[PDB]
RNA sequence: GCUUGAGUCUCGUAGAGGGGGGUAGAAUUCCAGGUGUAGCGGUGAAAUGCGUAGAGAUCUGGAGGAAUACCGGUGGCGAAGGCGGCCCCCUGGACGAAGACUGACGCUCAGGUGCGAAAGCGUGGGGAGCAAACAGGAUUAGAUACCCUGGUAGUCCACGCCGUAAACGAUGUCGACUUGGAGGUUGUGCCCUUGAGGCGUGGCUUCCGGAGCUAACGCGUUAAGUCGACCGCCUGGGGAGUA
């Protein structure tokens, strides 16, 4: 129910990782758009930023490395 | 892709002034443009099949106008055949 | 995936574990993948979950309780 | 000639010359008519996991607008550098000088 | 013996038998004891009493060891995963903190056909 | 590429032909020629040592630059040449300051391009390089085994090795035929694999096709006497023996590896 | 000649659309080593199998192939088959705004051409897991099946061949009209963004349903309703989609 970008406009960033930790669980898995209320087109923008800061190691795949 | 530059040269060199964009004239040459330059990219890779039937639309889509002008007028018709080397 | 609760538990209360998962996923690689029914099994979950709410909309009757 | 955000990591014992990388890799953009926008580096940070041996490397960013000769020809050159870790490049996206 | 201070309990509680093995924090084990070696074969195997009855088994012959204080490492669904555990923590140990090691795949090897 | 030929005649039915269009179709660089005579299978003593060796077509040898010791001086590729002593082709390339010499030819190359060898080379197919300088991962060919020796290790048309891993002063290979095989840094090695890797598709057709490659008939053991064979004998096709060598070695399994020396440098045989 | 058909340009939007090249993490398998001890595995139960040559378990290091958990959603794209980790290059298709231009250039299409799941075939590689064939152990009166332990082809890659599916919303393509509601997704206009908005206008799509239709089930503005253009197909069942 809650929202996100959708109201308050900004580009989905991969560098501003403060606010993808409040996407993403204790284990590190992407929280679906049916918990958080975000947009569809926002949602997509933002997987592709959790996967890009997880791939420059700014955001955890797993609490198991 | 045919970008913006290259398509501001065809529309002010086959058609009457820079607002002809719509001319058989135009269109058919911006195809041929396309269709050359898609060339080198099927040169390459023989297997984009997808990209493949969007080069065979435009290439039937030229077909459709230019046997459209040649029934129209033979004058311009053999005028742009010359001008862009096609029609064995 | 990781609790500690840290000086007064004397319990487990380890309901972080099935807050993600903590058997879904590897009950369901552990074998049977088809590559088929994964679609068929969930075009008839939310073709349920549907009429499951089609019905919370549609129990405007008497009834007499 | 396209936009394009270059974020690469370097290994630690070389964080004394991650300077040394900056005017090398700029003047070889600006040397092909390329335009620098940023210059933001992070310094040595944590990272999330091990990264093909102990953690806390040094990160760079990047941020430029250069043609595509002269962004490939730099990828070799992480390539090849033992020194850079896990180099990326970006879209275009009219490539902006913010989020520190 | 070596007198050792603290260690890891590392559990391989399998779908028809539970592996109860405690180690040191380098991963060197100290001693094990699983279901099927503390008798019940057969369905009894699978039970989490029997995963109960391993982690008593386990608690001696370690302890000459000494152990203190532990981590919990549990892997694997079970048919115990917390009967295993709580004979752990009434065993005199001191349970430290428990996370899950469970082996999940990212869509890696294709799972079998079996048990139609 | 490859070309199937048209069954005009029998002999020609089942031939392939490897033709290559940008190879010289002109005489070889003459000053870099010289004999090589036919041996047949002959040693000093005159005996034939191995068999079915003899005949075939007149060849010269082409010194070709394996050891790759200009270091420094760039060179211009001038042109692919045919090697009738190899399986692969050979790149005439000419140097900066005058000198041409004969290398093995890399897989990507053509008339035109610049190589350069020691150790400031960057990482291109062509250019020599110690494999302390080469990246680990990397794919090269014409590989040393001592410092200097001239490169011994993926000559034939195709193969390759690949760096695996790089401790100290040795470098680990996986070697062509599947060997893990440790050798000295100080070696050297040409990037990228061999040209021509379209050699083994060739079918040479006829028997006269491997008659003038220089190979003889080889005669089968069943078909022999026991005077002359150890399975000979036979009145209508009989074995009834373990396959064995001319000379009593068991073959069709049987490691003959003897060398207590080399040993130490290889890490797993081949599977 | 003209513009509501069709088409082109200008500025933007979304998408697993296609091809080529790299790269990341988890997991499985294998190898070596360390700790460590009698079972491990499997089943309704058991055995084949693995283990005192020291297995299973745990840790470290290394080598490989395949696929991308979460996001992920009767969500999206593509003519269809089908396509999902991330990044570089090339490139196709679709939609929206308000303008400009050509001026019926349109629709369908026998033959023909191209694409075309999986299995399979030819050549060269690769092979982790899975797995036809096959072996052993179980069940059974019998079990050359369902169960278990293994395990070849294949599943993977490069180029060709094959052109077959319950290739199915079982509903051909194009065009016009005809109550509605509830949603998803993607543009855009106006008003106050005055506050997680309010009022409209387009593309795609899901469900329920009025008239109408249908033998009924059911379809129902993406119709199986009301009309036009064209192609293909059927004339009881078996034989047989066989010779």
């Amino acid at each position: 129910f809650c929202r996100f970008t959708a109201e308050g406009v900004q580009e989905i960033d991969y560098k501003d990782i403060a606010t993808l930790k409040n996407y993403i669980t204790e284990s590190g898995k992407i929280v679906p758009s049916r918990i958080t209320g975000t947009r569809a087109k926002y949602q997509r923008q933002l997987a592709r930023a959790i996967k890009r800061a997880r791939y420059l190691s700014l955001l955890p795949y797993t609490d198991r490395h | 892709s045919l970008s913006t530059e290259a398509t501001a040269k065809i529309v002010s060199e086959f058609g009457r002034d820079a607002n002809d964009t719509g001319s058989t004239e135009v269109q058919v040459a911006l195809l041929t443009a396309q269709i050359n330059h898609l060339q080198g990219h099927f040169a390459e890779h023989k297997k984009d099949h997808h990209s493949r039937r969007g080069l065979l639309r435009m290439v039937s889509q030229r077909r459709k106008l230019l046997d459209y002008l040649k029934r129209k007028d033979v004058a311009r018709y053999t005028q742009l055949i010359e001008r862009l080397g096609l029609r064995r | 995936i990781k609790v500690r609760e840290n000086e007064p538990f004397d319990v487990a209360l380890r309901r972080f574990k099935r807050s993600c998962e903590k058997a879904g996923v590897l009950a369901e690689v552990r074998r049977r993948e088809f590559y088929e029914k994964p679609t068929t099994e969930r075009k008839r979950a939310k073709a349920s979950a549907v009429k499951r709410h089609a019905k919370k909309l549609a129990r405007e009757n008497a009834r007499r309780t | 000639m396209r936009h394009y955000e270059i974020v690469f990591m370097v290994h630690p014992d070389q964080s004394e010359q991650v300077p040394g990388m900056i005017e090398r890799y700029t003047a070889a953009i600006t040397g092909a008519e390329g335009k620098i926008h940023r210059l933001e580096d992070w310094g040595r940070r944590q990272l999330a996991y091990p990264i093909n041996k102990l953690h806390k490397a040094h990160y760079v960013l990047m941020n430029v607008e250069a043609p595509q000769e002269v962004i490939d020809e730099l990828e070799t050159t992480f390539r090849f550098n033992d020194a850079v870790i896990r180099s990326m490049v970006m879209r275009t996206k009219h490539a902006v000088t913010e989020a520190s | 013996r070596k007198q050792v201070s603290d260690g890891v309990a590392h559990i391989h509680a399998s779908f028809n038998n539970t592996i109860v093995t405690i180690t040191d924090r380098q991963g060197n084990a100290l001693g094990w004891a699983t279901a099927g070696g503390s008798g019940f074969r057969g369905s009894r195997k699978s039970t989490p009493f029997a995963a109960q009855v391993a982690a008593e088994r386990c608690a001696d012959a370690v302890k000459e060891y000494g152990i203190k204080n532990l981590e919990v490492m549990v892997k694997g669904p079970g048919p115990g995963r917390e009967s295993t555990i709580r004979a752990l923590n009434a065993a005199g140990f001191r349970i430290t903190n428990i996370t899950d090691v469970t082996p999940i795949p990212h869509n890696g090897c294709r799972p079998p056909k079996k048990r139609r | 590429a490859v070309v199937k030929c048209k069954p005009t005649s029998p002999g020609r039915r089942h031939v392939v032909k490897v033709v290559n269009p940008e190879l010289h179709k002109g005489k070889p660089f003459a000053p870099l020629l010289e004999k090589n005579s036919k041996s047949g299978g002959r040693n000093n003593n005159g005996r034939i040592t191995t068999r079915h060796i003899g005949g075939g077509h007149k060849q010269a040898y082409r010194i070709v630059d394996f050891k790759r010791n200009k270091d420094g001086i760039p060179a211009v590729v001038e042109r692919l040449e045919y090697d009738p002593n190899r399986s692969a082709n050979i790149a005439l390339v000419l140097y900066k300051d005058g000198e041409r010499r004969y290398i093995l030819a890399p897989k990507g190359l053509k008339a035109g391009d610049q190589i350069q060898s020691g150790v400031d080379a960057a990482i291109k197919p062509g250019n020599t390089l110690p494999m302390r300088n080469i990246p680990v991962g990397s794919t090269v060919h014409n590989v040393e085994m001592k410092p200097g020796k001239g490169g011994q290790l993926a000559r034939s048309a195709g193969t390759y090795v690949q760096i695996v891993a790089r401790d100290g002063a040795y470098v680990t290979l996986r070697l062509r035929s599947g060997e893990m095989r440790k050798v000295e840094a100080d070696c050297r090695a040409t990037l990228g694999e061999v040209g021509n890797a379209e050699h083994m598709l060739r079918v040479l057709g006829k028997a006269g096709a491997a008659r003038w490659r220089g190979v003889r008939p080889t005669v089968r053991g069943t078909a022999m006497n026991p005077v002359d064979h150890p399975h000979g004998g036979g009145e209508g096709r009989n074995f009834g023996k373990h396959p064995v060598t001319p000379w009593g070695v068991q073959t069709k399994g049987k490691k003959t590896r003897s060398n207590k020396r080399t040993d130490k440098f290889i890490v797993r045989r081949r599977s």
